[PDB]
């Protein structure tokens, strides 16, 4: 029997800052126990200061990203070059995904950017289009290895202030872009060690009011 | 849904229908009326798959009400039952059939006779003195066979119906949360609020 | 999931949990299971999916078109039936949905409709939907009265979600409260279950089995 | 006979040009755009005193941020309004935002030329579409049955249009207040109307960022008419 | 599960000297549950008689259908349909549902009004005609009816003798079938009179 | 949904400093039967692209005709069909990739794994993969089927990353490819000795080599191997 | 299919087919609608050119759309049946989906919408029918009276007439109907409706039909003798 | 006369009057100019207003990052054709990862307009278009007529009084073609060309509309104070 | 294109009339006269065949009186072929209703259905209307004996006695003169034949130029019988009433 789906592995990570956002993802592409490419870009700049990644089955991922980019283009034509806000992009993506509700895009989609008040934003989608704005979201193969670490080190979960002994929580202080990138890199380094489908390279896209910037880092190739 | 009974006596038709609505593991409601008034002197109780039951019942209701307005005339219970059977007979060979069993209790104002029709989801119609759907008949028919008389009063019909419900409450595993009883006669349709 | 909604003197209380799981994996602790259809109507999300999100925001579009055409607030009966008629068209296709359409109008008063992906549409006073519904039902049934205060009713809904969040493995995270009045719904905050549990345990003397 | 989508020797579509004549026969509708809001006003023109004038609905809501006034064969507008309302609501469903007034107007105007041998003839009604969005602020558009739409600072359509437009030419400036615009619509309506203007045979409405689109009460309009009379008697 | 044996029931038809006989039981059931003891399976359109066994909703549907068709036939032809012609109509009607059939076992019986010749015929659910001289059987106790008819039957029976044969064939067959019985009807058909007799039988 | 009948095995390829090399054996298998020995599975499109195809041969022949048709169509009303508006590898690939994914989405796939190798207008090396699922990826070395498991490891020792491409000459790259083809002949039970090799260089253009053979094979050591454990004779 | 554009604009901006449909309405028998304080009355003319008619079975001029709304008309009779049928179906469809019967305004808006659609659809001519739609909204005691016409425009009326010599009876109603104080009772409303028809009808025998609609689905048609009593009382007061 | 009732009818002299009447609608439309060099291609359009309260009708439409047109005639028809171009430009990019050639874009517009002239029921398009673009063979300028005739040119003008601008460009041919690597000077030549078609009215800030595309320049439209520089 | 040759069958005249309906009615006025008379104990249908021949096979012929079901019959005036198209549609509707409700179709419901079909041809489709007027004679258990008529417009009305076809003005005056409410079938038979005898364009009314039918409760007990008269039976009733 023909199986139209596949698993190209990979892992992605979106983190929303106070006035910035990052969307990171490893550059390894795989099938089963074989490596297809050590550098196959997964996170894309879609214009209008939005970055997107559709992780899972690469064919559906590429199709969705292509269709969303196309949606941004036609939004400009139809509405007098109006900038597509991140919240509007998110709703538009829901409809793209739910459009194939009964033959889904087999991907866990994440977009990142800035909201209309200039604050950092990350949106997270399941394969059939259920979505939510979030502060922190890892997706893909090593998502289960990364999220608990982020709950602890970003939201300071289970951490309390010494001396009080469980009475006072650690205060939720804001993280700088340099501080976030450290957590992103350590998440992927750790994920590379313990997950076979994660490695080769890490590509991070950082979104600010100034625009989209890229950063690449080597990962273990075994 | 679960249990729906019907009994035609001398001058009326009595329809009993359970109140329970179970969805999986919980009883979501214990006061559900599994019936629709098709016309002033025609009542239809129903039981079957969730959604299909009410969707069908209301669809029939709308069609009979449309006929009543167009012709300024109430269709006979027989005519209504034939219409309903055909819809179910059409339904069974559809892409997705209605999974609904019905009882149509009506009083024919022309013939001055009560009439009870039993129709299953296949479109199997039968005119009866007393009827049921599902496992209801297994428990009740032996009692009805024994006690039933065609010249029973409405009060006697209700007593025989209480005996049926008691047997169901004793021997059925499912708690159907009692029944709503309605009477159809020359004066129309009314509900027995204490049962 | 655990979602409940009940009618009372002061209108409707809607209470939901916040957890979303994919198998044993907790996907999210911050999920919104109350849809804000419009400023006067609320819907709950139990069932497993986008299906409630997608089709209840769609419902909001239909309710808006209704009151534009009819120059009148849509009834809770009409709103709920628009949804039930829609999902009934999709019956068999595999939609997964269990929701309470909650509202408060002039002609109806406070009204709750349970709508189902099987096409079921039930009016009622108390409803509980989700994997932790049985736990929520226990607290509700033993403590419910029509003459509850808005303060006590809000607490009852909160406590009933907590009861489920504790026992049901697939429920938890945090409790979202809403209070539906005739002039619209009023949000009554997000309540972390972790903090709420210890607070309730101490103040109420309950959960004596658990060591705190 | 001849094609419905035929060109005249001058290069105009016969049917579109004829539908414009039907609009000239319609009741007067006036729009005035300001930086405090856009005002829409119409002549009701009841054919008899037994016709309950409040049932004459020639001003209509499309969304909370877009209103609409009509003139001509007003029956034709019902499907246009329906499409506009659907377009506004649909866009909100797809993009979680209000739709631009121009985008709405463009969607309405796309219907216009969908006629041939689609519908059998053009629309016999013109629309004044007024609204507000965050990008271009307060806007007033004139949607014709030709498929063309112009943006206006002020515009009059209907039987008293060219007379009213000449008056709007003199009176409009970029620093008009909302109250000044309200009276200005009432002033020009009273000028071009056959019958004497009152709160029962004329209607006002406006769209502001804060309160959105609002049709004025007959009690509210009556006060503005009384305020107008006094200020015209004042000099 | 098997549509042809949910409701149950039987029909048998026989030929005699200048006469035909058709007979049926009265049972309608939901598998084990007996539901009605008045469900007659023999119908007639003019002087042509049609028995129908099998799924009850289709029995009802086909009766209504052949009434429909024979009524239009009569209006256009200005005469009642004959057994030979009707048999072909039944076959046509069944085969047009070749890949979605009515789960039935029809049996035609009657006397040709012009020739006076006794006629019987049977069909499978899909329309194949079985035109026998002696007898036709149908239903959940068809094996039993074949056994009864084969031994009891003899050609050229007089109407009042044929009644006894077809009655005893039906009764004893139905008593060996769980899904048949609950009463029985026998039609004795002559060229210009028809006698209908309800039989007394065990009610289990 | 179908099943492949007549099949072609591995297609292997790699980038080098001035272009790309691609290779594929000339066998059309029919299950375990080595049915057709004269099947060309490298199909050049113009003078700047070569499409290597593995998998179902009937579907390959269909794709072959689509490309042949693509060239014809590109020439229509195109005075620059042999110049600025000639077909690029990136155009040819994107077209195939669209078709492959559309076909999988209709649940009726072209049962193939395709590698498009070529050189662009600006001299850039083009090497990208697409298969029956519409999955695409690019890499300094690409290989289908068994090639992915055996050829890539060998080819990656030459060009392990992007920075190794300018350091790799055409002689080193061709040597690596030819060795990989030998390794596949040793170890792939659905391969043949005869193969075709294509080089697309930005300077010397398209060089298409037919009727190549695997040579310099090591078999002599087989004579010493006896039994399966304890046997001496 | 037949796609020919029959309804089209003329150089002077008129759609003649819609205007010629109004001429068919002008030819139709007179119909009148008068709303009181707690009732609406629908009067209709029956031309007495047709005797030997069977009034039991002959289509009545006033038709029930639902148990609480009625529709009378002037113009082509055959055309009216199509609008009535569509309206009756829409009334049941509304009850089925909205779980509430149609408002008189909604039902009017629907029928008017149908009429409009036929004025710009290919291969169809407009309805040669104008309607008077009357009734009471569910759980509402305010009387409702609306009018529609071939073009598709509709509006509410305190009182209105359509059909032949409707100009005359509208003249009568315009002077005899007071808005500040409408017919307070059923009697007063029926009397004014009969009076208005007597300006046009000829004989007050079987030529006048009266139907009274009251709140909460209370609709009744007056008989010949009941109407004849109004005709008698009107003329006896007139002899003065 | 008798042969202008529909587009399907040839006249006795072999003319299609409905197409010629559609051609007439262009002459009534406002003037627009097109011209190009080897590096850049420029559109200059005189926008028309209904009155002083009204806005000025937009004349220029973007089709892709590397292509767009200016219209003259029925604006709704230009919207239909421009939309069709946007789709074809987009189809090329999505399917073939290839920017649609300007010459090929013209071929598509020709064939779309043609079908409307040979079939009963329909009508010709009532608009003329000037398509500029920069593709793999440099800068391009096309002139579309609704008869179907598309023509590649160095410069041209369509609309009312367009003959004055067209004669100017015919004289300036050798000068403006050489304006390479200088967008401002190429626009100046376009603004000076369209000025030859003006009578009574002059180029104001909300009157003028300019668009440009080139080697390292995406198709970008300039309106309002952005064109005050060139007045 | 094709528009040039279109008659436009479904349009209004400036006066607000449907040209084709009016011309179809003119067509029907030249058809043989058909009369229906309703009595307390039955209905009579009488109709005149148009200028027949001596070689016409009358006993097998049917141009005027048709049977829709056991309870309802029609008299035709106009194009026979057009009528037969509609008659078969009516016969099917009666059977559909019987199949659905298991009750014989009420007369008015059948009449409305046919009339609605005729109406459709006047409002849409661009086809010519049916050049047919019917007289419906029927019985049901709601209204009892009923007479109706429909015309090409799709408009239908109820009657006690009515004529269609030729000389309806003269025929309707004669019926209005001699009709009474307490009348019986045997009296109505006589009136119908007397009316045709006076309105006919022929020199004398004979059996070969007539079709005749009666719907009677004169059937054994509570039921209704349709009687399509045979040529010999029409000849007898002509002698009985004293016309020949
Ligand atoms: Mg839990
Ligand atoms: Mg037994």
């Amino acid at each position: 029997q023909f199986n139209p789906y596949g698993d190209n592995g990979g892992t992605i990570l979106g983190i929303a800052g106070e006035d910035f956002a990052v969307l990171a993802g490893d550059t390894r592409n795989i099938t089963d126990y074989s490596i297809n490419s050590r550098y196959e870009p997964k996170v894309f700049d879609c214009g209008d200061n939005i970055v997107m990644s559709a992780n899972g089955f690469a064919a559906d991922g590429d199709a969705l990203v292509k269709r969303f980019k196309n949606s941004v283009k036609w939004y400009h034509f139809d509405h007098n070059d109006k900038k597509l806000s991140i919240n509007s992009a998110a709703r538009n993506i829901q409809h793209l995904l739910y459009g194939k509700r009964f033959f889904p895009y087999y991907v866990h989609t994440i977009i990142a950017g800035l909201d209309e008040d200039g604050k950092g934003a990350v949106y997270s989608f399941d394969p059939v289009g259920s979505y939510e704005r979030e502060q922190c979201r890892a997706g893909g193969a090593a998502a289960s290895l990364i999220m608990p670490f982020l709950d602890n080190q970003v939201n300071f979960k289970n951490q309390y202030e010494p001396g009080t002994n469980g009475k006072v929580k650690k205060p939720l202080k804001y993280l700088s872009v340099e501080e976030v990138i450290k957590l992103v890199r350590d998440s992927f380094t750790s994920a590379t060690e313990r997950h076979i489908q994660v490695g080769d390279g890490l590509e991070i896209l950082i979104v600010t009011k100034d625009g989209v910037r890229k950063e690449f880092y080597e990962l273990k190739r075994d | 849904m679960d249990i729906i009974l019907g009994i035609r006596v001398q001058d009326s038709v009595i329809l009993a229908s359970s109140k329970a609505v179970t969805r999986g593991i919980s009883v979501l409601k214990d006061s559900d009326d599994k019936t629709r008034q098709l016309s002033p002197h025609t009542l239809m109780s129903f039981a079957g798959e969730a959604g299909d039951t009410v969707q069908f019942a209301e669809y029939i209701q709308a069609n009979i009400q449309l006929y009543s307005i167009r012709e300024d005339y109430e269709l006979s219970p027989q005519a209504v039952s034939s219409f309903v059977r055909q819809e179910l007979a059409k339904s069974i060979r559809s892409r997705r059939p209605y999974q609904v069993n019905v009882l149509i209790g009506g009083y024919d104002k022309k013939k001055n006779k009560p009439e009870l029709y039993q129709i299953d989801y296949l479109g199997t119609k039968v005119e009866l003195p007393y009827g049921a759907h599902g496992y209801s008949g297994f428990y009740t028919f032996s009692l009805l066979d024994h006690h039933y008389r065609p010249d029973m009063t409405t009060e006697e019909g209700l007593d025989l119906l209480k005996l049926c419900v008691q047997e169901l409450e004793k021997r059925m595993p499912m708690d159907f949360k009692g029944v709503i009883v309605k009477i159809v006669d020359k004066d129309g349709i009314r509900q027995v609020d204490d049962f | 999931t655990t979602t409940l909604a009940f009618r009372f003197q002061g209108g409707i209380i809607v209470a939901v949990d916040s957890r979303a799981t994919a198998g044993n994996w907790v996907a999210s602790q911050t999920v919104k299971k109350v849809i804000e259809i419009n400023p006067f109507l609320l819907g709950t999300m139990a069932g497993g999916t986008v299906d409630c999100q997608f089709w209840e925001t769609w419902l909001g579009s239909q309710c808006r078109l209704h009151e534009l055409r009819e120059k009148e607030r849509i009834s809770v009966a009409a709103a709920s039936k628009i949804l039930s008629n829609l999902v009934y068209q999709y019956k068999g296709a595999g939609l997964s949905m269990g929701t309470m359409i909650c509202g408060y109008t002039r002609k109806e008063g406070p009204t709750i409709y349970y709508v189902d992906s099987d096409g079921t549409r039930l009016k009622g006073d108390i409803f509980c939907v989700g994997s932790g519904q049985t736990f929520a039902y226990g607290v509700l049934d033993s403590n419910y009265k029509w003459d509850l205060s808005v303060e006590d009713a809000l607490y009852l809904g909160k406590r009933s979600i907590l009861a489920a969040a504790h026992r049901d493995a697939y429920s938890g995270g945090s409790v979202n409260l809403y209070h539906v009045t005739e002039d619209g719904w009023i949000y009554h905050g997000n309540h972390d279950v972790g903090e709420l549990f210890w607070k309730v345990k101490e103040e109420e003397g309950s959960f004596n089995n658990v060591i705190g | 006979d001849r094609g419905v989508s035929t060109f005249s020797p001058e290069g105009r579509l016969f049917q579109v040009e004829y539908s414009l004549e039907a609009i000239k026969l319609g009741s007067t509708a006036i729009g005035i755009a300001t930086k405090e809001g856009v005002v829409l006003g119409v002549e009701k023109r009841a054919t008899s005193p037994l016709l309950e004038s409040d049932s004459i609905e020639k001003i209509v809501e499309i969304d909370r941020h877009i209103g609409c006034a009509m003139s001509g064969l007003t029956a034709d507008a019902r499907s246009m309004i329906e499409h506009a309302r659907t377009a506004a609501v649909t866009h909100n469903l797809y993009y979680d935002e209000d739709i631009n007034v121009e985008s709405l107007t463009q969607s309405v105007c796309d219907l216009a030329l969908r006629f041939g041998e689609l519908m059998s003839r053009p629309f016999g009604v013109a629309l004044l579409i007024a609204g507000h969005d965050a990008d271009d602020g307060y806007q007033l558009f004139h949607a014709e049955p030709s498929g063309t739409f112009y943006r206006y600072n002020a515009k009059a359509i209907g039987s008293g249009s060219e007379g009213a437009q000449a008056e709007l030419l003199n009176e409009w400036h970029s620093s008009l207040t909302l109250k000044e615009a309200e009276l200005l619509v009432l002033k020009i309506l009273k000028q071009v109307m056959e019958e004497k203007l009152d709160e029962n045979n004329a209607q006002l409405s406006c769209i502001t960022k804060q309160d959105g689109f609002k049709i004025y009460d007959n009690e509210k309009t009556a006060e503005l008419i009384k305020e107008l009379k006094e200020k015209e008697a004042a000099e | 599960s098997d549509p042809s044996s949910i409701n149950g029931g039987i029909v048998v038809a026989m030929t005699g000297k200048d006469c035909v006989a058709i007979a049926c039981d009265l049972r309608l059931g939901s598998q084990s549950l007996g539901v009605s003891n008045k469900f007659e399976k023999i119908f007639h359109y003019g002087h042509v008689f049609l028995g129908i066994t099998g799924l009850a909703t289709d029995v009802t549907t086909l009766n209504e259908m052949f009434r429909y068709k024979t009524n239009l036939y009569k209006l256009k032809e200005e005469r009642a349909i004959e057994p030979e012609t009707f048999t072909q109509l039944v076959s046509s009607s069944l085969y047009e549902r070749r890949f979605g059939p009515y789960f039935v076992g029809p049996v035609v019986a009657g006397i040709n009004s012009k020739s006076g010749k006794p006629f019987i015929a049977g069909f499978d659910l899909i329309g194949c005609i079985d035109e026998a001289k002696d007898f036709i059987v149908s239903g959940t106790a068809s094996d039993q009816l074949f056994g009864m008819c084969e031994s009891l039957y003899e050609p050229n029976l007089e109407p009042e003798d044929l009644f006894e044969t077809i009655s005893q064939a039906l009764l004893n067959a139905a008593d060996r079938d769980a899904l048949s019985g609950w009463g029985a009807v026998v039609y004795i058909i002559k060229k210009d009179e028809v006698v209908k007799r309800y039989l007394k039988m065990r009610q289990d | 949904t179908q099943q492949p009948i007549v099949t072609g095995t591995s297609v292997i390829s790699m980038k080098y400093d001035n272009g790309v090399i691609i290779a594929a054996d000339n066998l059309g298998s029919y299950g375990s039967l080595l049915r057709f020995n004269g099947v060309e599975r490298l199909i050049p499109v113009g003078d700047n692209t070569v499409v290597g195809i593995s998998g179902d041969i009937s579907d390959m022949q269909h794709i072959e005709r689509l490309l042949k048709d693509l060239v014809t169509e590109n020439a229509y009303d195109n005075p620059l069909a042999d110049a600025e508006e000639a077909l690029e590898p990136s155009y040819i690939f994107e077209y195939l990739a669209t078709v492959m994914y559309q076909r999988r989405s209709k649940m009726n796939p072209l049962w193939n794994a395709i590698i498009v190798a070529g050189v662009q207008s600006n001299g850039d090396q083009f090497l990208r993969y697409v298969n029956l699922l519409g999955v695409t990826y690019s890499s300094p070395t690409l290989a289908t089927g068994f090639g992915a498991h055996m050829a890539n490891p060998l080819l990656r020792k030459v060009v392990d990353r992007e920075s190794d491409i300018p350091k790799t000459t055409v002689q080193v790259a061709e040597e690596a490819i030819v060795n990989a083809m030998r390794v596949l002949y040793y170890r792939d039970a659905r391969s043949s000795r005869n193969f075709s090799l294509a080089i697309i260089d930005k300077n010397t253009g398209l060089t298409f080599k037919k009727n190549l053979q695997v040579e310099n094979m090591k078999w002599d050591f087989a004579k010493d191997i006896k039994g399966y454990g304890t046997q001496k004779i | 299919g037949y796609d020919r554009a029959l309804s089209i604009f003329s150089p002077d901006g008129h759609i003649f087919q819609v205007e010629y449909a109004l001429e068919a309405v002008k030819r139709g028998t007179c119909a009148v609608g008068v709303k009181g304080k707690n009732c609406v009355v629908l009067g209709c003319e029956r031309r007495s050119t047709l005797k030997l008619q069977d009034t039991r079975i002959t289509p009545s001029k006033v038709s029930k759309i639902d148990s609480h709304v009625v529709l009378s008309f002037s113009g082509l009779n055959a055309d009216s049946r199509i609008l009535i049928e569509k309206a009756r179906v829409e009334a049941q469809s509304h009850r089925l989906t909205l779980e509430d019967p149609v408002t008189v305004e909604y039902l009017t808006r629907y029928v008017a919408g149908v009429q409009q659609r036929y004025t710009q659809s290919g291969g169809v001519r407009p309805f040669g029918v104008s309607t008077l739609i009357a009734g009471f909204d569910p759980r509402d005691d305010e009387p409702k009276l609306y009018q529609t016409e071939p073009s598709g425009i509709y509006s509410s009326w305190s009182a209105q007439t359509i059909g032949r010599n409707s100009k005359t009876v509208r003249e009568f109603l315009e002077k005899n109907y007071d808005r500040k104080e409408p017919p307070a009772t059923v009697e007063e409303c029926v009397k004014l409706t009969v009076r208005s028809l007597l300006e046009v009808v000829q004989t007050g025998a079987k030529n006048i039909e009266i139907t009274v609609v009251k709140p909460d689905s209370d609709i009744v048609a007056l008989s010949s003798e009941e109407i004849n009593q109004y005709v008698t009382q009107i003329e006896q007061e007139k002899q003065e | 006369n008798n042969y202008d009732g529909d587009t399907v009818t040839f006249s006795p002299t072999g003319r299609l009057f409905q197409v010629e009447y559609a051609l007439e609608a262009i002459k009534q439309g406002s003037v627009t100019v097109g011209l190009r060099s080897n590096t850049h291609a420029v559109l200059v359009a005189l926008k028309r207003n209904a009155d002083e309260l009204s806005s000025y009708q937009k004349k220029i439409i973007k089709c892709d990052e590397h292509m767009g047109l200016s219209l003259a005639g029925l604006a709704p028809d230009a919207r239909v054709l421009s939309n069709y171009l946007r789709q074809q430009c987009n189809y090329s990019s999505l399917v073939f990862n290839r920017k649609l050639a300007v010459e090929r874009a013209g071929h598509l517009l020709c064939d779309k307009a043609q079908k409307n002239t040979q079939s009963y029921g329909g009508r010709p398009y009532g608009v003329g278009l000037l398509i500029i673009g920069y593709d793999k063979s440099g800068a391009h300028l096309l002139e579309f007529q609704p008869s179907g005739n598309v023509t590649e040119l160095y410069g041209t003008a369509i609309g009312a009084r367009s003959q004055g601008a067209k004669t100017y460009l015919e004289r300036t041919l050798d000068t403006f073609i050489k304006i390479d690597g200088n967008p401002d000077e190429l626009i100046k030549a376009g603004v000076e060309a369209i000025s030859q078609s003006l009578r009574d009215e002059s180029l104001t800030v909300d009157n003028l509309s300019i668009a440009i595309v080139g080697k390292d320049t995406p198709f970008t439209i300039y309106d309002g104070e952005a064109v005050a520089k060139y007045i | 294109g094709s528009r040039r040759y279109d008659s436009r069958t479904t349009i209004f005249s400036p006066e607000g009339r449907l040209y084709q309906v009016e011309y179809a009615l003119e067509s029907i006025s030249h058809a043989g006269t058909a009369i229906g008379i309703m009595a307390s104990d039955g209905i009579v249908l009488a109709a005149e065949r148009k200028v027949t021949s001596t070689l016409l096979e009358q006993d097998t012929s049917t141009e005027k009186l048709y049977k829709l079901n056991d309870k309802i019959a029609v008299a035709v005036a106009g194009l026979t072929a057009d009528a037969e198209i509609l008659i078969n549609t009516a016969r099917i509707h009666a059977q559909n209703y019987l199949k659905t409700y298991n009750e014989d179709i009420p007369v008015e419901i059948l009449v409305r259905r046919l009339s609605d079909i005729k109406q459709g041809y006047t409002q849409h489709g661009g086809l010519r209307p049916f050049g047919v007027s019917f007289i419906y004679a029927g019985y049901d258990d709601r209204y009892g004996y009923q007479l109706y008529t429909s015309n090409p417009s799709g408009n239908y009305t109820g009657w006690k006695a009515i004529s269609v076809g030729a000389n309806t003005s003269a025929a309707q005056t004669l019926l209005q003169m001699d009709y009474k409410d307490d009348m019986k079938v045997d009296d109505a038979i006589e009136l119908a034949l007397k009316t045709l005898s006076k309105t006919t364009d022929s020199s004398a009314l004979t059996y070969d130029r007539l079709e005749f039918a009666t719907i009677r409760k004169g059937a054994n007990d509570g039921e209704v019988y349709q009687k399509i008269f045979k040529p010999q039976e029409i000849k007898d009733i002509l002698v009985k009433t004293g016309i020949t």
